Protein backbone atom coordinates (compact mmCIF):
# COMPACT_ATOMS: atom_id res chain seq x y z
CA UNK A 1 0.00 0.00 0.00
CA UNK A 2 3.08 2.26 -0.14
CA UNK A 3 2.02 3.27 -3.90
CA UNK A 4 -1.59 3.29 -3.35
CA UNK A 5 -1.70 7.03 -4.72
CA UNK A 6 -0.20 5.58 -8.16
CA UNK A 7 -1.83 2.49 -8.27
CA UNK A 8 -5.38 4.66 -7.48
CA UNK A 9 -4.54 6.66 -10.64
CA UNK A 10 -3.94 3.50 -12.94
CA UNK A 11 -7.02 1.89 -11.82
CA UNK A 12 -9.12 4.75 -12.49
CA UNK A 13 -7.53 5.45 -16.28
CA UNK A 14 -7.95 1.67 -16.86
CA UNK A 15 -11.82 1.30 -15.53
CA UNK A 16 -12.28 4.44 -17.62
CA UNK A 17 -11.81 2.65 -21.03
CA UNK A 18 -13.35 -0.25 -19.43
CA UNK A 19 -16.39 1.62 -19.07
CA UNK A 20 -16.49 3.21 -22.34
CA UNK A 21 -15.91 -0.15 -23.75
CA UNK A 22 -19.04 -1.40 -22.22
CA UNK A 23 -21.01 1.76 -22.99
CA UNK A 24 -20.04 0.75 -26.74
CA UNK A 25 -22.16 -2.44 -26.55
CA UNK A 26 -25.46 -0.23 -24.85
CA UNK A 27 -28.16 -0.34 -27.57
CA UNK A 28 -29.44 3.38 -26.62
CA UNK A 29 -33.47 2.30 -27.33
CA UNK A 30 -32.17 0.40 -31.10
CA UNK A 31 -33.02 -2.99 -32.22
CA UNK A 32 -29.44 -3.98 -31.71
CA UNK A 33 -25.64 -3.09 -30.36
CA UNK A 34 -23.91 -3.95 -33.33
CA UNK A 35 -23.93 -1.15 -36.52
CA UNK A 36 -23.54 -3.69 -38.98
CA UNK A 37 -26.45 -5.85 -37.99
CA UNK A 38 -28.98 -3.09 -38.09
CA UNK A 39 -27.18 -1.48 -41.66
CA UNK A 40 -27.97 -5.14 -42.64
CA UNK A 41 -31.25 -5.69 -41.89
CA UNK A 42 -33.63 -2.36 -42.59
CA UNK A 43 -33.73 -0.32 -45.66
CA UNK A 44 -32.14 3.33 -45.51
CA UNK A 45 -34.84 5.34 -44.64
CA UNK A 46 -35.51 2.49 -41.36
CA UNK A 47 -32.01 2.06 -40.77
CA UNK A 48 -30.86 5.92 -40.08
CA UNK A 49 -33.52 5.65 -36.97
CA UNK B 1 -56.86 -24.39 -41.27
CA UNK B 2 -58.85 -22.01 -38.63
CA UNK B 3 -57.32 -19.33 -37.11
CA UNK B 4 -57.94 -21.13 -33.44
CA UNK B 5 -56.26 -24.16 -35.32
CA UNK B 6 -53.32 -22.20 -36.99
CA UNK B 7 -50.67 -24.75 -38.08
CA UNK B 8 -46.82 -23.92 -37.61
CA UNK B 9 -44.60 -26.01 -40.42
CA UNK B 10 -41.05 -26.59 -39.72
CA UNK B 11 -39.00 -24.65 -42.25
CA UNK B 12 -34.93 -25.91 -41.82
CA UNK B 13 -31.85 -27.61 -43.71
CA UNK B 14 -32.57 -25.71 -46.59
CA UNK B 15 -32.21 -22.62 -48.87
CA UNK B 16 -35.08 -20.32 -48.54
CA UNK B 17 -35.75 -17.38 -51.74
CA UNK B 18 -37.64 -14.59 -50.47
CA UNK B 19 -37.31 -12.30 -53.80
CA UNK B 20 -40.01 -14.61 -55.20
CA UNK B 21 -42.61 -13.96 -52.92
CA UNK B 22 -41.69 -10.27 -52.62
CA UNK B 23 -41.76 -10.16 -56.79
CA UNK B 24 -44.96 -11.11 -56.89
CA UNK B 25 -47.77 -8.92 -56.93
CA UNK B 26 -50.49 -11.09 -56.19
CA UNK B 27 -49.73 -10.66 -52.28
CA UNK B 28 -51.70 -7.84 -50.99
CA UNK B 29 -50.36 -7.14 -47.17
CA UNK B 30 -46.97 -8.09 -46.96
CA UNK B 31 -45.17 -5.81 -44.15
CA UNK B 32 -42.21 -6.62 -42.33
CA UNK B 33 -41.75 -5.53 -39.04
CA UNK B 34 -37.78 -6.22 -37.52
CA UNK B 35 -36.23 -6.37 -40.51
CA UNK B 36 -37.00 -5.70 -44.16
CA UNK B 37 -37.83 -7.51 -47.37
CA UNK B 38 -34.68 -6.00 -49.12
CA UNK B 39 -32.20 -7.67 -46.93
CA UNK B 40 -33.77 -11.21 -46.72
CA UNK B 41 -31.66 -13.05 -49.57
CA UNK B 42 -28.49 -12.26 -48.15
CA UNK B 43 -28.85 -13.27 -44.19
CA UNK B 44 -29.24 -16.70 -42.48
CA UNK B 45 -32.04 -18.07 -40.04
CA UNK B 46 -31.33 -19.71 -37.12
CA UNK B 47 -34.95 -21.52 -37.00
CA UNK B 48 -37.78 -20.84 -39.52
CA UNK B 49 -41.32 -20.88 -38.29
CA UNK B 50 -44.59 -20.54 -40.86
Amino acid sequence: SALGKLQDVVNQNAQALNTLVKQLSSNFGAISSVLNDILSRLDKVEAEV
Amino acid sequence: ASVYAWNRKRISNCVADYSVLYNSASFSTFKCYGVSPTKLNDLCFTNVYA
